[PDB]
C-alpha cells in the first residue's frame, strides 16, 4: 500500500466520522451526531480538531497531497478558532473569572454549535471544566508550534493572556472536571482534579514563552506564565498525585493527563504509582472505568434526578460504564513511552469493542454498559457479562472525541504520525532527555538538586557597604549597579498589570498579586533596563515578624531552599540580599554578619550560593524581556519606581481583665503612669475598643499611640508589646493567606481559633 | 528600508491602526460602521480591510526582521480574521443562500447587516432590505485575490461555490443596490444595479462564464447608466474601475468616467446619484421612504461624497496617471484625532444656503456629516496613498490581473468539430468533402447533449451536512458547451442547446440550425474570455439530411465548407478531429463528478377523416376543443393524431400545418425563458400581444419559463397561431440581439404584435397580394424565412407608396430618434404633460425622473408607444418632436396637457384643405378605418412645404393658440 492509500483510509474514517459533523460557522463539532441537540463541548471539540490536525500531520509526509494537509490543518484551526470565538464572546466573564474564580463566573464549557452562543447556563451545567481552558492552550501551543496559525492579531494575544491568568490560579479553584460532575456523588459539588490541575500545569508549561504568532512573530505576541503560579499548581499536583481527588483515589481522567495529551507529571515513580492504579483499578474488557463508583448511564442509574443521593454511589459498584477510549490513550501512551506491546495489548482489546459503521468506518463507543437484566450478574462476578455498546455507528451516534482519538491512535501506532510531530513542544521527555526542560527539568536532572543560586548582596547606603566591607562582606549599593535597576516586587506586579490589557475586550491585565521568590529571581528587561527584583522577603511590613533578625535570616534560608527546590528555569536563580541599615543595628549585627559571611562561602542552609556583582551575575543571563509595557494610550512609558540609595516590663503589672472592667478615665490614667510599652499596649488597646479610633489621649488619636507603642516595642524588642499591640490595632500580615495555601497544596486544613474555643 | 521607507509604513500603520484596526472586534473579526451604527456591513468590512491588506502586503515585500514579519502577520491575519468571521456572518444563514439559489426573492437574501459581537443578524428580513449583490460579490472577489495573493476546510469551499451560484445569476435579479436602497424614489423597490451586476462579474472571473458574459451584457446595455431609476451612480466607479473591472470597453469605463465627473462631482466629492437626498436639508430624517414630489426638491443640492475620489486616486494609479487632482483636492479631510485625516462620510449643502446651491450648482460651502471616519473610504484612502507612494503596486491588490480587462482581447478562433452520428451520414459528408469522425470514433472522447452538462452541474456545490443542494438546473449556452470537460477521467464534450432541442419546429428547419450555429459562433468569437479555445460540437443527424437521405442538406453542406474555409459566422474556425483539440483548449476537470351544429353527440364525426392532411388537421380543433387527450374510437387518442399529424407535416415541410398543430398541442419552445433573458439583459422591454393595451402584457422584468409561456398564451386571448409567433419572434430577436445588436439600437420596447403586423404588411406589399392571404402565407414560412423576414423587418432592406411603409416599419419596430426621450423631457417642464389616445405623461415625472432615465424613458414608451397602428405612432412621435422643435422658439409656458393625437390630427384636418386646394383628388385621400387619418398624410414625406411634419407644425401652433392666448416668440 502506498502512503496515499494507507493515509486514504484514516481521510475516509475522518471526513465520514469527523469532519461531516463540524460546525460550518463556529468550528466546534457537535457532541451529538444526529439529532437536534446543539451541544459543542469544549473539551470533545479540542480532541476533534487534535485529530484532524494529526491527519494533517501524516499527509505533510506526503507533497502530493490533494489539498487534504490545508483541509485538515485548517479544519483543526476552524474547531480552535472556534473555541477562542465562544471564549472570546464570553470575555466579560474571563475578566471576572481571573479577580473572582468561582463556579458561577467560569467560561462556559458547552456551547451552541451552530452559533457559539452560551447553550446551558450555569444552574444547569457544571461550567468550571479548567481542563477545557487548560488542554485549549495546550492544543493552541502544540498546534502553532506545528505550522498552523491560530491566534491572529494582539487581541487575540491579549485574550489568550487573560486566559492563562485564569490557568495560572487551578489550585486554588475547585472545579467539575473532564467529567463534569464533580465527584462520584453528584452532588453539584466542585473539588480539586489532579486532571484538571495536570493540564494547567502542562499548558503553563508549554505556553509560557510562546509566540502566539509562530514563525511569524514577535517579542509582542509572547504568553508570560507565573513561574511561582505554576509552581502551586506542581505543588498541588504532587500532594494529590497518586490520586485524582478527595474523593477518586484514582479516575481514568488521570490517563488524559499523566500522558497525552499533557504528559504532565516530571516524577517517573508517580507517573507508574499515578498508571498502575489507573490500569489496576479502572481497566476492564471494554474500556477503562471513569472511576470506580460512576453512575454515567448505568441501567441502575435514576435518569430524571440530576444528582445521585447519599450511599447510591454503592449501587454502581461493578455495574461502572467502561469507556473504550481509555485503551486508545493507552496505545497514545505505548508508542510515545516507547512500549510497542501496550499499544498491541490495547490494541487488541479495541479492535474486539470497536464497532463499524455501514461503510466499515471504525466507531469507537463512548461507553460500554451493562443491560439493566445482567446488572446483579456483574455486581456478583464482575467482568463477566456482555455490556451492549453505547452508539454503534450505525446508529447515526458517533462519540466525536472517540472518533479522533482512534485517528491519533491509529496514526501514531502505524507510524504515520510520529511523537514528535503530534507533541511539537516536547511535553513528553523520554527519560533519558529529562535535562534541560524549562519550568520541568534542570541541568542537574531529575533526581539531583544541588543549584548554586546567584545571591548578590545589595546595601541600602554606601555608608552600610563600607561599614559591612570592614566586618568582611562586599556589598554594592543600588547605585554602583547603575544601568541594572532593583526594583521592589510590587514594581513588577505594577508593570505586570499592564500585560493583557485589551480595552476591546474589558480585559485588564495581570491580576495585582504578589511576584514570588521564582519570579523575583529572574532579570528583567523592562522599558529598556534591566531590573532584578529584590525577593518579597525583603519587603518592609507592618506585622511585628519583620523586626527579629534571626527570623530575616531564616526567611532568606527559607526562600533559598524554595528556590533549589522549585526552580527548574534555564538560568541560575538571582537572589539578591537586600541589606538594610535597619539590619544591622545592635546585636541583630552579629546574626546577619553569619548570614552574609555563609552566602560568601557558599553555602547557607544546604543551598550553595555564588555571591558575586550584580553586573557580573547578570551579564550572559537569559533577561525576559517584558514587552507588553510599550507606550501603549499614554504617549509615556509607565513610570516605574526602583530601590534608591537612601542618602543620609518583666510582666506587663497592667493585667487586661482587672483593667478593663474599669470604664474609667483612669485607664487613661495610668496611661500617663506605664513605662511598660506591654501595660501602655494593654492600657491604650483597652480605649482602642470603648473609647474609640480616636478617643483624644495625651499623646493624640489612640490609633497612634498604639501604632507608637507597637512599632516602639517592636525596636526595643519589647515582644508582649509587640503582640498586644499587633492584636489591639487588629494587625494581619501579607503572608498569613499566601501561606495558607501552601498548606491547602499540600493536602492539609488550618483551622484558627484557640485551643478551648471557637475554630475556624 | 527602514531609512526612509519604514517610517512612512509605520504612519501608515498608525494610520490604518487609529482609523480602521482600533474598531476590529476580537471576537469576530467584523468592523462596525461607527460609533453610532454597531452594526458591520458586508461590504463595508470588505472595502475597509483593503488598507490592512495593502498594509500587509507592504510590510512583507519589505519582512527581514522577527519585527516586521510580527507586524506583517499581524496584518495579514486580521485580514484573515475579518472575512472568516464575514463568512460565519455568511455561514449562519446557509438555509438563505440555498433558498436564493433557485428563488432569487429579497426576502431569501444573505443579510448586510452583522452584529459584529456574534456573527450573527441584528434585524429581521423585512427590516433592511438585505439583497444587496455587490456586498456578497465584492466578498467573493477579495476572498479570490487574497487567496492569489497568498492568504490562506472543504465545507466553506462548497459553502463558496454556493454562493458563486447565489450571486450567479445577477443580471437578470432585482437589487436593493449598494446603497442598499433600491430604486431613487427609495420606496424599497428591488432594483437592477450595475453596480452589483459588475462585481458580480468580477467575482464569477476572479473565482461558468455563460452567465458572466450575460452580465458582460447588462453592463454594456446600462453603461454609462446605473440602472433603471439612475442616470449615473458614482458607485460604477467599482466596476469600470478599481475594485471590479467588469468593463473591458476602453471607451465605455472613459465615458461612465466622464459622466461621473460632469453630472456627480462637485467641491466636496461626488454625489452618490442625481437627487439621491440621503443627508440633504430637504429629507424628513425620522421618514424611511421618499415621496415622488420631492426628489425634485434634492437636485442640485445632493450630498458630495470624499469616498468617490479614492476611486479616481485608485483608477490613476491602476492606469497610470496625472490625476494627482483627485489627490491634493482631498484636503477636505476632517483632522488636518492627532492629525489624522478621518475621511467624511459625506458633505451637505447647509441648510440655510439651499437655494444658492440650487440655483448655482457646485458652489456652495458644505459641512460634514454621516460617518467620520467613512471606514470603507478611509482604506481606500490608505490604500491609494500607499498605491501612490510606491509602497504598493497594482499587482499586489490585483494579483488576478483583473486590471488588464480593457486591454483589447483579440479575436478568438473558434475550433469546430463536425462529428457524424451515424457512419453512412460520415460516407455522405465525405463525397462532398468534408472529412469527418463518427461519434463511435471520437471515443474515448464521449459527446454528450448540453441537457447532461446542466445536470451535472446541479451535483457542484452539495454538502447535505448543512442543507446544500448543488447548483440549480441553468441551461448552458454556447459558452459553457465550448469548453471540453474532464469527468471521471474521460474526456466529455457537449453540443450546443440548440441541437438537443428538438421539441419545437425551429429544429426541423436545416436553415434554422445553420442559422442558430452562426449566432453561436458570433457570440462565442466576442465573449469567449478563457484559456484555452473554444470547441463547439457539430454533430450532423439524420434530420440533418436531404429528403431522400443519401445526401446532405445544402444549408448544412454550405455552413460546414464555410467552417471548413476559415470562416463562417464572423469567427474565424478551425476544423478538425476532436482528437487534436485537446492540447489547445479549456479542458476544465469537474473534481466534484469522481465517485466517492345538430347532432352534439360526437359519437360518430372522426368518420370523415378516414387526405389534404389540412383538412385531418382541421377537424382535429374541433374534435380537440370539443372534444385534446382524449378518445377517437380506433385505439386512438386526439393527442395521438395530431402528433401524428405534426409528424406528418414536418415531413412534408408545408409549415403552415406545423405551427398550427405546435399551436393547438400547445408546444412551448424549452429555451425561451433564455431569449427573453436575454432581451431583456440588453436593456430593451417586452411586450407580447397584438397592440390595444390591455392584450399586450409588458414585460419589464425577466419572467420564468412558467409565467412567461402563460403570458404569451393569455396574450393572444385564445386567437390562435400567435402564441406561437410571439415565441419565435422573441427567439429570433435574441439571436439577432447577440449577433447583430446595433440594428436593435434606437429601440427600447419590442412590440412582438406590432413586429408580425408589419411582416404580414410586408409579406402583402411583397409577393403582392392581400393583407389577408399574406397573413395566412406567414404561417408557411419556413423558420428560417420568417427570421429573414424579420432581418429585414430590422434593417429596412427591400426585396409613391413607401413612406406610408416607412412610417409603419418604424412604428412597428417601436424605433426612436436619438435623443427623443430627453428631449420630452424638455416639453415637460414648458407644458404641463402629453396626452396621447387620452393617457397623460404628467410633468410631475420629471419631478421624480431625470432625463436620461430608463425609466422615464419607460414612462414615455407606454404612454406613447402603446398606440395600437404602427404609423399613428410614428407620426405621434412627430408631433412630440414638433411640440420639442417650437417650445424652443416659444418663450413662455401653457397651463395644458397637451393632446398629441389633436395636433396629429389637426394637420390631418389642415391636410384635406391644402391638398384639395392644390388640386387633388377628392378620392385620391382617403381616410383610415382605425385611425381616421388620410392615407396620403402618411405616404407625404416627412419635410418639405406639404411634408407631415410641416403640417404639425402648422396643427401645434393651431393647437396651442387657445391655451396661449399670446405668443411672443423668439
Ligand atoms: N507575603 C508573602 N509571603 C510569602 N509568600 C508570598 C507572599 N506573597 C506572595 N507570596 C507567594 O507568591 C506566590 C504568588 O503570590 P500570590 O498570588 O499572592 O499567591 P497565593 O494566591 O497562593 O496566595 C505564591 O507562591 C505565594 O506563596
Ligand atoms: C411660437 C408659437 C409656435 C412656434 C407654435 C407652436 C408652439 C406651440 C403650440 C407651443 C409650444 C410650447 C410648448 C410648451 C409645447
Amino acid at each position: 500500500e502506498t502512503l496515499w492509500d494507507k493515509l486514504d483510509h484514516y481521510y475516509r474514517i475522518v471526513k465520514s466520522t469527523l469532519l461531516l459533523y463540524q460546525s460550518p460557522t463556529t468550528g466546534l463539532f457537535p457532541t451529538k451526531t444526529c439529532g437536534g441537540d446543539q451541544k459543542a463541548k469544549i473539551q470533545d471539540s479540542l480532541y476533534c480538531a487534535a485529530g484532524a490536525w494529526a491527519l494533517a500531520l501524516a499527509y505533510r509526509r506526503i507533497d502530493d497531497d490533494k489539498g487534504r494537509t490545508h483541509e485538515l490543518e485548517h479544519s483543526a484551526i476552524k474547531c480552535m478558532r472556534g473555541i477562542l470565538y465562544c471564549y472570546m464572546r464570553q470575555a466579560d466573564k474571563v475578566q471576572q473569572f481571573k479577580q473572582d474564580p468561582r463556579p458561577t463566573t467560569c467560561l462556559h464549557s458547552v456551547f451552541n454549535v451552530h452559533t457559539g452562543d452560551e447553550l446551558l447556563s450555569y444552574e444547569e451545567y457544571g461550567h468550571l471544566q479548567i481542563n477545557a481552558v487548560s488542554l485549549y492552550l495546550l492544543y493552541l501551543v502544540e498546534m502553532i508550534s506545528s505550522g498552523l496559525q491560530i491566534i491572529y492579531n494582539t487581541d487575540e494575544v491579549s485574550f489568550i493572556q487573560n486566559l492563562v491568568f485564569c490557568v495560572e490560579r487551578v489550585y486554588r479553584v475547585p472545579d467539575f472536571g473532564v467529567w463534569e460532575r464533580g465527584s462520584k456523588y453528584n452532588n453539584g459539588s466542585t473539588e480539586l482534579h489532579s486532571s484538571s490541575v495536570g493540564l494547567a500545569k502542562a499548558a503553563l508549561e508549554a505556553i509560557n514563552g510562546f509566540n502566539l504568532f509562530g514563525n511569524q512573530g514577535c517579542s509582542w505576541s509572547v504568553i508570560f506564565v507565573d513561574l511561582d503560579a505554576h509552581n502551586r499548581n506542581r505543588q498541588t499536583l504532587c500532594s494529590l498525585l497518586p490520586r485524582e481527588s478527595r474523593s477518586h483515589n484514582t479516575d481514568a481522567a488521570l490517563l488524559p493527563c499523566i500522558s497525552y495529551p499533557a504528559f504532565a507529571l516530571d516524577d517517573e515513580v508517580l507517573f507508574s504509582q499515578t498508571l498502575d492504579k489507573v490500569v489496576r483499578k479502572l481497566k476492564g474488557k471494554y474500556g477503562f472505568k471513569r472511576f470506580l463508583r460512576d453512575g454515567y448511564r448505568t441501567s441502575l442509574e435514576d435518569p430524571n434526578r440530576c444528582y445521585y443521593k447519599p450511599a447510591e454511589i454503592k449501587l454502581f459498584d461493578g455495574i461502572e460504564c467502561e469507556f473504550p477510549i481509555f485503551f486508545l490513550y493507552m496505545m497514545i501512551d505505548g508508542v510515545f513511552r516507547g512500549n510497542p506491546k501496550q499499544v498491541q495489548e490495547y490494541q487488541d482489546l479495541l479492535t474486539p469493542v470497536l464497532h463499524h459503521t455501514t461503510e466499515g468506518y471504525p466507531v469507537v463507543p463512548k461507553y460500554y454498559y451493562v443491560p439493566a437484566d445482567f446488572v446483579e450478574y456483574e455486581k456478583n462476578n464482575p467482568g463477566s457479562q456482555k455490556r451492549f455498546p453505547s452508539n454503534c455507528g450505525r446508529d447515526g451516534k458517533l462519540f466525536l472525541w472517540g472518533q479522533a482519538l482512534y485517528i491519533i491512535a491509529k496514526l501514531l501506532a502505524d507510524e504515520l504520525i510520529s511523537p514528535k510531530d503530534i507533541d511539537p513542544v516536547q511535553r513528553y521527555v523520554p527519560l533519558k532527555d529529562q535535562r534541560n526542560v524549562s519550568m520541568r527539568f534542570s541541568n542537574q536532572g531529575p533526581l539531583e538538586n544541588d543549584l548554586v543560586v546567584h545571591v548578590a548582596l545589595i546595601a541600602e547606603s554606601q555608608r552600610l557597604q563600607v561599614f559591612l566591607n570592614t566586618y568582611g562582606i562586599q556589598t554594592q549599593t543600588p547605585q554602583q549597579v547603575e544601568p541594572i535597576q532593583i526594583w521592589p516586587q510590587q514594581e513588577l506586579v505594577k508593570a505586570y498589570l499592564q500585560l493583557g490589557i485589551n480595552e476591546k475586550l474589558g480585559l485588564s491585565g495581570r491580576p495585582d498579586r504578589p511576584i514570588g521568590c521564582l519570579g523575583t529571581s529572574k532579570i528583567y528587561r523592562i522599558l529598556g533596563k534591566t531590573v532584578v527584583c529584590y525577593p518579597i522577603i525583603f519587603d518592609l511590613s507592618d506585622f511585628y515578624m519583620s523586626q527579629d533578625v534571626f527570623l530575616l535570616i531564616d526567611d532568606i534560608k527559607n526562600a533559598l531552599q524554595f528556590i533549589k527546590q522549585y526552580w527548574k528555569m534555564h538560568g541560575r536563580p538571582l537572589f539578591l540580599v537586600l541589606i538594610r541599615e535597619d539590619n544591622i543595628r545592635g546585636s541583630r549585627f552579629n546574626p546577619i554578619l553569619d548570614m552574609l559571611a555563609a552566602l560568601k562561602k557558599g553555602i547557607i542552609g544546604g543551598v550553595k550560593v555564588h555571591v558575586d556583582r550584580l553586573q557580573t551575575l547578570i551579564s550572559g543571563a537569559v533577561v525576559e524581556q517584558l514587552d507588553f509595557l510599550r507606550i501603549s494610550d499614554t504617549e509615556e512609558l509607565p513610570e516605574f519606581k526602583s530601590f534608591e540609595e537612601l542618602e543620609p516590663g518583666q510582666q506587663p503589672d497592667v493585667n487586661i481583665s482587672e483593667w478593663k472592667d474599669k470604664p474609667t478615665h483612669e485607664i487613661l490614667q495610668k496611661l500617663n503612669d506605664c513605662s511598660c510599652l506591654a501595660s501602655q499596649a494593654i492600657l491604650l488597646g483597652i480605649l482602642l475598643k470603648r473609647e474609640g479610633p480616636n478617643f483624644i489621649t495625651k499623646e493624640g488619636t489612640v490609633s497612634d499611640h498604639i501604632e507608637r507603642v507597637y512599632r516602639r516595642a517592636g525596636s526595643q524588642k519589647l515582644w508582649l508589646a509587640v503582640r498586644y499591640g499587633a492584636a489591639f490595632t487588629q494587625k494581619f500580615s501579607s503572608s498569613i493567606a499566601p501561606h495558607i495555601t501552601t498548606f491547602l497544596v499540600h493536602g492539609k486544613q488550618v483551622t484558627l481559633g484557640a485551643f478551648g474555643h471557637e475554630e475556624e | 528600508s527602514r531609512s526612509n521607507s519604514g517610517v512612512r509604513l509605520d504612519g501608515y500603520a498608525r494610520l490604518v491602526q487609529q482609523t480602521i484596526l482600533c474598531h476590529q472586534n476580537p471576537v469576530t473579526g467584523l468592523l462596525p460602521a461607527s460609533y453610532d451604527q454597531k452594526d458591520a456591513w458586508v461590504r463595508d468590512n470588505v472595502y475597509s480591510i483593503l488598507a490592512v491588506w495593502g498594509l500587509g502586503l507592504a510590510y512583507r515585500k519589505n519582512a527581514d526582521r522577527d519585527e516586521d514579519k510580527a507586524k506583517a502577520y499581524e496584518l495579514e491575519q486580521s485580514v484573515v480574521k475579518l472575512m472568516r468571521g464575514l463568512l460565519h456572518c455568511m455561514i449562519r444563514q446557509v438555509d438563505k443562500v440555498e433558498s436564493f439559489k433557485y428563488s432569487q426573492s429579497t426576502k431569501d437574501s444573505l443579510h448586510a447587516k452583522y452584529n459584529t459581537k456574534t456573527c450573527a443578524t441584528v434585524v429581521g428580513d423585512d427590516q433592511w432590505g438585505h439583497l444587496q449583490l455587490d456586498a456578497t460579490s465584492v466578498y467573493l472577489l477579495f476572498l479570490a485575490q487574497m487567496t492569489a495573493s497568498g492568504l490562506h476546510s472543504l465545507d466553506e469551499v462548497n459553502f463558496i461555490q454556493n454562493l458563486v451560484f447565489y450571486i450567479e445569476a445577477a443580471y437578470k435579479t432585482a437589487d436593493f443596490g449598494i446603497w442598499e436602497r433600491g430604486d431613487k424614489t427609495n420606496q424599497g423597490i428591488s432594483e437592477l444595479n450595475a453596480s452589483s451586476v459588475g462585481m458580480a462579474k468580477a467575482a464569477l472571473e476572479a473565482l461558468l462564464a455563460d452567465e458572466v458574459q450575460h452580465c458582460q451584457s447588462i453592463l454594456n446595455s446600462l453603461l454609462p447608466r446605473a440602472s433603471t431609476s439612475k442616470e449615473v451612480d458614482a458607485s460604477l466607479l467599482s466596476v469600470v474601475s478599481f475594485p471590479a473591472f467588469a468593463v473591458e470597453d476602453s471607451q465605455l469605463v472613459e465615458l461612465t468616467k466622464q459622466e461621473i465627473i460632469t453630472k456627480l462631482q462637485g467641491r466636496y466629492g461626488c454625489c452618490r446619484f442625481l437627487r439621491d437626498g440621503y443627508k440633504t436639508p430637504k429629507e424628513d430624517p425620522n421618514r424611511l421612504y421618499y415621496e415622488p414630489a420631492e426628489l425634485k426638491l434634492f437636485e442640485n443640492i445632493e450630498c458630495e461624497w470624499p469616498l468617490f475620489w479614492t476611486y479616481f486616486i485608485l483608477d490613476g494609479v491602476f492606469s497610470g496617471n496625472a490625476e494627482q487632482v483627485q489627490e491634493y483636492k482631498e484636503a477636505l479631510e476632517a483632522v488636518l484625532k492627532n492629525g489624522v485625516p478621518l475621511l467624511p462620510e459625506l458633505y451637505s449643502v447647509p441648510p440655510d444656503r439651499v437655494d444658492e446651491e440650487y440655483q448655482n450648482p457646485h458652489t456652495v460651502d458644505r459641512v460634514p456629516m454621516g460617518k467620520l471616519p467613512h471606514m470603507w473610504g478611509q482604506s481606500l484612502y490608505i490604500l491609494g496613498s500607499l498605491m501612490a507612494e510606491g509602497f504598493l503596486a497594482p499587482g499586489e491588490i490585483d494579483p488576478l490581473n483583473r486590471r488588464f480587462s480593457t486591454v483589447p482581447k483579440p479575436d478568438v478562433v473558434v475550433q469546430v468539430s463536425i462529428l457524424a452520428e451515424t457512419e453512412e451520414i460520415k460516407t455522405i459528408l465525405k463525397d462532398k468533402g468534408i472529412y469527418v469522425e463518427t461519434i463511435a470514433e471520437v471515443y474515448p472522447i464521449r459527446v454528450q447533449p448540453a441537457r447532461i452538462l446542466s445536470h451535472i452541474y446541479s451535483s457542484l456545490g452539495c454538502n447535505n451536512r448543512m442543507k446544500l443542494s448543488g447548483r440549480p438546473y441553468r441551461h448552458m449556452g454556447v459558452l459553457g458547451t465550448s469548453k471540453l470537460y474532464d469527468i471521471r477521467k474521460t474526456i466529455f464534450t457537449f453540443t450546443p442547446q440548440f441541437i438537443d432541442q428538438q421539441q419545437f419546429y425551429l429544429a426541423l428547419d436545416n436553415k434554422m440550425i445553420v442559422e442558430m450555429l452562426r449566432t453561436d459562433l458570433s457570440y462565442l468569437c466576442s465573449r469567449w474570455r478563457m484559456t484555452g479555445q473554444p470547441t463547439i460540437t457539430f454533430p450532423i443527424s439524420h434530420s440533418m439530411l436531404d429528403e431522400d437521405g443519401t445526401s446532405l442538406n445544402s444549408s448544412i453542406l454550405a455552413a460546414l465548407r464555410k467552417m471548413q474555409d476559415g470562416y463562417f459566422g464572423g469567427a474565424r474556425v478551425q476544423t478538425g478531429k476532436l482528437s487534436e483539440f485537446l492540447t489547445t483548449s479549456c479542458c476544465t476537470h469537474l473534481s466534484f463528478m469522481d465517485p466517492g351544429s345538430g347532432e352534439v353527440d360526437f359519437k360518430a364525426l372522426v368518420l370523415q377523416l378516414k387526405e389534404q392532411a389540412d383538412i385531418l388537421y382541421m377537424l382535429y380543433t374541433m374534435k380537440g376543443p370539443d372534444w385534446t387527450e382524449l378518445y377517437n374510437e380506433r385505439s386512438a387518442t386526439v393527442r395521438e393524431l395530431l402528433t401524428e399529424l405534426y409528424g406528418k407535416v414536418g415531413e412534408i415541410r408545408h409549415w403552415g400545418l406545423i405551427r398550427y398543430i405546435s399551436g393547438i398541442l400547445r408546444k412551448k419552445v424549452e429555451a425561451l425563458d433564455e431569449a427573453c433573458t436575454d432581451l431583456l439583459s440588453h436593456q430593451k422591454h417586452l411586450t407580447v400581444g397584438l397592440p390595444p393595451e390591455p392584450r399586450e402584457k409588458t414585460i419589464s422584468a425577466p419572467l420564468p419559463y412558467e409565467a412567461l409561456t402563460q403570458l404569451i398564451d393569455e396574450a393572444s386571448e385564445g386567437d390562435m397561431s400567435i402564441s406561437i409567433l410571439t415565441q419565435e419572434i422573441m427567439v429570433y430577436l435574441a439571436m439577432y440581439m447577440r449577433t447583430q445588436p446595433g440594428l436593435f439600437a434606437e429601440m427600447f420596447r419590442l412590440r412582438i404584435g406590432l413586429i408580425i403586423q408589419v411582416m404580414a404588411t410586408e409579406l402583402a406589399h411583397s409577393l403582392r397580394c392581400s393583407a389577408e392571404e399574406a397573413t395566412e402565407g406567414l404561417m408557411n414560412l419556413s423558420p428560417s424565412a420568417m427570421k429573414n423576414l424579420l432581418h429585414h423587418i430590422l434593417s429596412g432592406k427591400e426585396f409613391q407608396g413607401q413612406w406610408q411603409r416607412r412610417r409603419r416599419l418604424d412604428g412597428a419596430l417601436n424605433r426612436v430618434p436619438v435623443g427623443f426621450y430627453q428631449k420630452v423631457w424638455k416639453v415637460l417642464q414648458k407644458c404641463h404633460g402629453l396626452s396621447v389616445e387620452g393617457f397623460v405623461l404628467p410633468s410631475s415625472t420629471t419631478r421624480e425622473m431625470t432625463p436620461g432615465e430608463i425609466k422615464f424613458s419607460v414612462h414615455v414608451e407606454s404612454v406613447l408607444n402603446r398606440v395600437p397602428q404602427p404609423e399613428y405612432r410614428q407620426l405621434l412621435v412627430e408631433a412630440i418632436l414638433v411640440l420639442t422643435m417650437l417650445a424652443d422658439i416659444e418663450i413662455h409656458s401653457i397651463g395644458s396637457i397637451i393632446a398629441v393625437e389633436k395636433i396629429v390630427h389637426i394637420a390631418n384636418d389642415l391636410f384635406l384643405q391644402e391638398q384639395k386646394t392644390l388640386g387633388a383628388d377628392d378620392t385620391m385621400l382617403a381616410k383610415d378605418p382605425a385611425s381616421g387619418i388620410c392615407t396620403l398624410l402618411y405616404d407625404s414625406a416627412p419635410s418639405g412645404r406639404f411634408g407631415t411634419m410641416t403640417y404639425l407644425s402648422k396643427a401645434a401652433a393651431t393647437y396651442v393658440q387657445e391655451f396661449l392666448p399670446h405668443s411672443i416668440c423668439a
